[PDB]
RNA sequence: CGUGAGGGAAAGGUGAAAAGAACCCCGGGAGGGGAGUGAAAUAGAGCCUGAAACCGUGGGCUUACAAGCAGUCACGGCCCCGAGGGGUUGUGGCGUGCCUAUUGAAGCAUGAGCCGGCGACUCACGGUCGUGGGCGAGCUUAAGCCGUUGAGGCGGAGGC
RNA sequence: GUGGAGCCUGGGAGUGAGGGCGCGAGCGAUAACGUCCGCGUCCGAGCGCGGGAACAACCGAGACCGCCAGCUAAGGCCCCC
RNA sequence: GGAUGACCCCAGGCGGUAGGGGAGCGUUCCCGAUGCCGAUGAAGGCCGACCCGCGAGGGCGGCUGGAGGUAAGGGAAGUGC
């Protein structure tokens, strides 16, 4: 018996073109350019999932640094002090305290100054 | 591409046209050209070992015997060729048509009467075969067919 | 009152009445669990070194789920290498009941 | 919990006296102020640092022989269109541009960075026209 | 209540007619008539016919008032092209496309 | 010469951007003082043949 | 198409039934709008279904100080559907198309305008090894013959 | 020394254009992103990730998936960063 | 562990071109089928932010369409651009 293409390729192409919705020009209209764009997009998302963890740690550290310098020490002294005081609140929560609970963050600065 | 109707002419020169190179238009790359590795007339038969067939026959009957779905009969009372007659015989025989039946008898008249029934498959004893046995929920043979069956599996 | 708890290798600021997704926990839905406390704040401020000996946050397990699917997609040029994976992260949804100081 | 993102804030106007300060070491602090990285709610993708007023920019200081040997350069796009202006001459002719240039090179490239640079107001001489903003005097 | 007319398979290139149709979209019937009368384009003859047909449909079939009519929508779609051979130098034959247009005009009523 | 040729197909966007100067301007029309019909200024009225307040043309 | 021998296409489908749209209206006609037929008329003859490239009309978001393999991660604004989600993208981070060929390509090395459809590891016989079964010092039939009319059996010549 | 170790039999391959770097020589001019061998390494096939401004083979390190968690490597910590 | 993949627990492996092996998805056709699904709507088309699956895919829902389609389990190939 013969098995022609039939419906199979159109359905395969429509799955790809649906994923490429929103892309520019033929990148969302042509099956070939959509798939090439999707190849890059998939690698980017994987790479940026990793990169997002670093991006947010940088931001925390910058905010933590500025809150520290209002109390007369720098970030790197503040982190060492927390290490010697045994405090393990992470940078996501330290940065939130720096903005939302300045009293609590100040007492943390106190503990860090005292630990050295 | 050799059996298609077109000429063996090279459709255009090898070089300097700006098109892809081609020979004749029967090549399978062309719409309307030959088929690559299409079906050709083919013999699918092969000689299954006789002992496998014989032993297969016995197992198919044995499987029906072990379910209680094998029934032998001496004769078919008033079955003289008419479907209504085989029906009346089947009713008393316990064959109400709720199960498909493979009817194996040499009585030509009995085969003619049963054979139009959607739930009956009819065979002469020399035609007993495991596909037909396994096709059907029940097995009914007269004692004569039961005997040529025994001669075959021996 | 707020607390900073630790579960799933991560830290979260929690208050009573908060719903929270964390990494999955062996707890029946409707069970209640006690999370360890790194720091208390709000009215009074207590600082864990690293954990506060008395403190615990009581949370009711509302149920477990699977997150919205992430497409893990891999491609290397000129080498015919492509990989497609569906990932759904299990989680547990918690209702924060009380902060026990 | 998601990281705090600030709703828009009133910017802080700030006043810095440039006299006697070293050109490059003053500029890095102005750049920090323009980016708002002294602020605990710093966010990289919105303009939220201070407005920085600078006076006495013509009294900025510089080490070694840079007055003679530091050359500013401009390319006009034409053959031979490379202009070389020494620091001495720039101070004698557009002195506020010495600090502006030093700061601009220390801000990020791109739309946000160009925006931040507009929030820096450099003046030669001891006066600025921004009393209406009441700049807060800073010692840096 | 809208009224419409379509001239289908008009032997003029879509891009050309659309220029004229864009002149009258959203205009009162009377202002579209004056514009089409003094538009120095071949397409004006065709858009004028479709326009008048829609107006007649509005009055005679759909109980709308001629004094109240405006061009609510109008667009040119492309029909099947007539393909013709254009012989060039050195034995080459080009294909000229003599394109074709479906011209739609839709009138509504401007209440009050 | 050496037969210049487009290097890339023009995008839909760049094709239509080039056409941003192609829209027609409506005809300039004024009412005829005699018969109120719209018509181009500085032309003899095509509906009544009047110009400068007098009959010039059978129409 | 070729002087000729010769080469050599494309092109199927209204509906159950023509009931194939009287008549009126704009138009020179084409075409349409009503009416009417039909279960259905974007089944109206350029007729089943009617994808994609491609073209257009309307709407939401967005865009004229901006540096770009066009995406991706984040946050914010607006619009939409109702601790959520969809659309859009202002700013910030990161970021050298696909395939082929190569020691090495984003590569200024090959191929591809875009879409749809056709398009390349098969079959026969023999061989070799593995494997699922049958029988085992044995295993197996070939051509035929008889039967069947999608029924199987017989046949030991011969082969290992 | 229990390792995607080793040995035996058999089925299936692909490869038989390498390349950079370190060290040891020859050839070359104590030239070449040169050339030809040896030992090793990496790229090839890790044009995946960090550093080196950018950059196959230099330094760091062998990417199963997810996390808005933590510690480090080379390299860094005036601003761009 | 329990007893033979019932599932759980602990540990370890899981970059990859040529290439070897394994397990699956889907397409056409045959047995299953004188059956079963179907005008209270087959196939095909167009959507979907929903369900299942690592994935190839499979469901389900709305719209279109208007007459076919075909299960568990197996069989054969003109089988995926
Ligand atoms: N006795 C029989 N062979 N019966 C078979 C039933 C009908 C079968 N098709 C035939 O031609 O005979
Ligand atoms: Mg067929
Ligand atoms: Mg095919
Ligand atoms: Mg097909
Ligand atoms: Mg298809
Ligand atoms: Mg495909
Ligand atoms: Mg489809
Ligand atoms: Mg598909
Ligand atoms: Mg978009
Ligand atoms: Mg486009
Ligand atoms: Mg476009
Ligand atoms: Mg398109
Ligand atoms: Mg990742
Ligand atoms: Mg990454
Ligand atoms: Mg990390
Ligand atoms: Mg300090
Ligand atoms: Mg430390
Ligand atoms: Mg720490
Ligand atoms: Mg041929
Ligand atoms: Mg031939
Ligand atoms: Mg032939
Ligand atoms: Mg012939
Ligand atoms: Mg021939
Ligand atoms: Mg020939
Ligand atoms: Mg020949
Ligand atoms: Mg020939
Ligand atoms: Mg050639
Ligand atoms: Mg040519
Ligand atoms: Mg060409
Ligand atoms: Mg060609
Ligand atoms: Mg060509
Ligand atoms: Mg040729
Ligand atoms: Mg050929
Ligand atoms: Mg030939
Ligand atoms: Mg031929
Ligand atoms: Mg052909
Ligand atoms: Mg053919
Ligand atoms: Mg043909
Ligand atoms: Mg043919
Ligand atoms: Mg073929
Ligand atoms: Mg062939
Ligand atoms: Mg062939
Ligand atoms: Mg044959
Ligand atoms: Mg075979
Ligand atoms: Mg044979
Ligand atoms: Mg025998
Ligand atoms: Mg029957
Ligand atoms: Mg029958
Ligand atoms: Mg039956
Ligand atoms: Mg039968
Ligand atoms: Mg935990
Ligand atoms: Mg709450
Ligand atoms: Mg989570
Ligand atoms: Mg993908
Ligand atoms: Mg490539
Ligand atoms: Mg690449
Ligand atoms: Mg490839
Ligand atoms: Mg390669
Ligand atoms: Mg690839
Ligand atoms: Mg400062
Ligand atoms: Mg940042
Ligand atoms: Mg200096
Ligand atoms: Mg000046
Ligand atoms: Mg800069
Ligand atoms: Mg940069
Ligand atoms: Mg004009
Ligand atoms: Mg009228
Ligand atoms: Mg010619
Ligand atoms: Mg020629
Ligand atoms: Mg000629
Ligand atoms: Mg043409
Ligand atoms: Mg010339
Ligand atoms: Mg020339
Ligand atoms: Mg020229
Ligand atoms: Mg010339
Ligand atoms: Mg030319
Ligand atoms: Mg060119
Ligand atoms: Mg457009
Ligand atoms: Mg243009
Ligand atoms: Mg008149
Ligand atoms: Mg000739
Ligand atoms: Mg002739
Ligand atoms: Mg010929
Ligand atoms: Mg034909
Ligand atoms: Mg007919
Ligand atoms: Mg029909
Ligand atoms: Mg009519
Ligand atoms: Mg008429
Ligand atoms: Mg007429
Ligand atoms: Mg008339
Ligand atoms: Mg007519
Ligand atoms: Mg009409
Ligand atoms: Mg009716
Ligand atoms: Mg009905
Ligand atoms: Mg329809
Ligand atoms: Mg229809
Ligand atoms: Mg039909
Ligand atoms: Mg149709
Ligand atoms: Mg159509
Ligand atoms: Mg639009
Ligand atoms: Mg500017
Ligand atoms: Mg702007
Ligand atoms: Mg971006
Ligand atoms: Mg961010
Ligand atoms: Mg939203
Ligand atoms: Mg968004
Ligand atoms: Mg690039
Ligand atoms: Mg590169
Ligand atoms: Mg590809
Ligand atoms: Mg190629
Ligand atoms: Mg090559
Ligand atoms: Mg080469
Ligand atoms: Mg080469
Ligand atoms: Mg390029
Ligand atoms: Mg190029
Ligand atoms: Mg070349
Ligand atoms: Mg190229
Ligand atoms: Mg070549
Ligand atoms: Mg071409
Ligand atoms: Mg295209
Ligand atoms: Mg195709
Ligand atoms: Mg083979
Ligand atoms: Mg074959
Ligand atoms: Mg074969
Ligand atoms: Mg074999
Ligand atoms: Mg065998
Ligand atoms: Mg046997
Ligand atoms: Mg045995
Ligand atoms: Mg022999
Ligand atoms: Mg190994
Ligand atoms: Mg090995
Ligand atoms: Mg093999
Ligand atoms: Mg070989
Ligand atoms: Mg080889
Ligand atoms: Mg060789
Ligand atoms: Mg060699
Ligand atoms: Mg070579
Ligand atoms: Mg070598
Ligand atoms: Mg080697
Ligand atoms: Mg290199
Ligand atoms: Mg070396
Ligand atoms: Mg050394
Ligand atoms: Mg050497
Ligand atoms: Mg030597
Ligand atoms: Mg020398
Ligand atoms: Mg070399
Ligand atoms: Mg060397
Ligand atoms: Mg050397
Ligand atoms: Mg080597
Ligand atoms: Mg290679
Ligand atoms: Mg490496
Ligand atoms: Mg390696
Ligand atoms: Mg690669
Ligand atoms: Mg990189
Ligand atoms: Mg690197
Ligand atoms: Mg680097
Ligand atoms: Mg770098
Ligand atoms: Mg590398
Ligand atoms: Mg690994
Ligand atoms: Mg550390
Ligand atoms: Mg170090
Ligand atoms: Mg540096
Ligand atoms: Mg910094
Ligand atoms: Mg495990
Ligand atoms: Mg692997
Ligand atoms: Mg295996
Ligand atoms: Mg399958
Ligand atoms: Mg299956
Ligand atoms: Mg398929
Ligand atoms: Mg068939
Ligand atoms: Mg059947
Ligand atoms: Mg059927
Ligand atoms: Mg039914
Ligand atoms: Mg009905
Ligand atoms: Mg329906
Ligand atoms: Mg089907
Ligand atoms: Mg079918
Ligand atoms: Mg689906
Ligand atoms: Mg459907
Ligand atoms: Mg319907
Ligand atoms: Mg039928
Ligand atoms: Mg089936
Ligand atoms: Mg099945
Ligand atoms: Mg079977
Ligand atoms: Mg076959
Ligand atoms: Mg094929
Ligand atoms: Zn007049």
């Amino acid at each position: 018996p013969r098995a022609k293409t039939g419906v199979v390729r159109r359905r395969k192409h429509k799955k790809i073109l649906k994923l490429a919705k929103g892309y520019w020009g033929l990148r969302s209209k042509s099956f070939r350019k959509a798939r090439e764009t999707l190849f890059a997009a998939g690698n980017y998302a994987y790479a940026h999932r990793k990169r997002r963890k670093r991006d947010f740690r940088r931001l925390w550290i910058v905010r933590i640094n500025a809150a520290c310098r209002q109390h007369g020490l720098n970030y790197s002294t503040f982190i060492h002090g927390l290490k010697k005081a045994g405090i393990e609140v992470d940078r996501k929560n330290l940065a939130d305290l720096a903005v939302r609970e300045p009293q609590v963050f100040a007492e943390l600065v106190e503990r860090a100054k005292a630990a050295q | 591409r050799g059996e298609v109707a077109y000429s063996g002419r090279k459709i255009w020169p090898q070089k300097h046209t700006g098109r892809a190179r081609h020979g004749d238009i029967g090549a399978p790359i062309f719409v309307g050209g030959g088929v690559v590795f299409g079906p050709k007339p083919r013999d699918y038969s092969y000689t299954l070992p006789k002992k496998v067939r014989k032993k297969g026959l016995a197992m198919a009957v044995a499987d029906r015997a072990r379910e209680g779905k094998l029934l032998l009969v001496e004769a078919f009372a008033g079955v003289n060729g008419k479907t209504k007659e085989f029906l009346a015989w089947a009713k008393e025989a316990g064959l109400d048509g709720s199960e498909s039946v493979l009817l194996v008898t040499g009585n030509e008249l009995v085969r003619r009467a049963a054979r139009n029934l959607p739930w009956v498959v009819t065979l002469a004893p020399e035609g007993l075969n495991v596909y037909d046995i396994v096709r059907t929920e029940r097995l009914v043979m007269d004692l004569d067919a039961w005997e040529v069956f025994q001669n075959r599996i021996g | 009152m707020f607390a900073i708890v630790k579960t799933g290798g991560k830290q979260y600021r929690v208050e009573p009445g908060l719903k929270l997704r964390v990494e999955k926990l062996d707890a029946e839905p409707g069970a209640t669990v006690e999370l360890p406390v790194l720091l208390l704040g709000g009215e009074k401020t207590v600082v864990g070194t690293p954990v506060v000996e008395g403190a615990s946050v009581v949370a009711e397990v509302l149920g477990h789920g699977r997150g919205k699917k992430i497409l893990v997609s891999k491609f290397k040029a000129k080498v015919q290498y492509r990989r497609k994976k569906g990932h759904r992260q299990p989680y547990t949804e918690l209702l924060i009941k009380e902060i026990r100081g | 919990m998601k990281t705090y993102v600030p709703k828009q804030v009133e910017p802080r106007w700030v006043l810095i006296d440039a006299e006697g300060k070293t050109l490059g070491r003053l500029a890095t602090k102005i750049a920090t102020l323009l980016r708002g990285k002294h602020r605990p709610d710093w966010t990289p993708n919105v303009a939220m640092g201070d407005f920085v007023v600078v006076v006495n920019a013509d009294k900025i200081r510089v080490t070694g022989k840079k007055l003679e040997q530091k050359i500013y350069t401009r390319y006009s796009g034409y053959p031979g269109g490379l202009k070389k202006i020494p620091l001495e001459k720039m101070l004698a002719t557009h002195p506020e541009r010495v600090l502006e240039h030093a700061v601009k090179g220390m801000l990020p490239k791109g739309p946000l960075g160009r925006r931040l640079f507009k929030r820096l107001k450099v003046y030669a001489g001891p006066d600025h026209p921004h009393q209406a903003q009441r700049p807060e005097k800073l010692e840096v | 209540m809208e009224a419409k007319a379509i001239a289908r398979y008009v032997r003029i290139s879509p891009r050309k007619v659309r220029l004229v149709v864009d002149l009258i979209r959203g205009k009162s019937l009377e202002e579209a008539r004056n514009i089409l009368r003094y538009t120095n384009k071949r397409g004006a003859y065709f858009v004028a016919k479709v326009l008048e047909s829609a107006a007649a449909n509005a009055v005679n079939n759909h109980d709308m008032l001629e004094d109240r009519l405006y061009v609510k929508a109008a667009y040119v779609d492309e029909g099947p092209a007539l393909k013709r051979v254009l012989p060039r130098a050195r034995g080459r034959a080009d294909i000229i496309k003599k394109r074709t247009s479906h011209i739609t005009v839709i009138l509504g009523e401007k209440h009050g | 010469a050496k037969h210049p040729v487009p290097k890339k197909k023009t995008s839909k966007a760049r094709r239509d951007a080039r056409r941003s100067h192609h829209a027609l301007t409506p005809p300039t029309l004024v009412p005829c003082p005699e018969c109120k019909a719209m018509k181009p200024p500085h032309t003899v009225c095509p509906e009544c043949g009047y110009y400068a307040g007098r009959k010039v043309l059978e129409v």
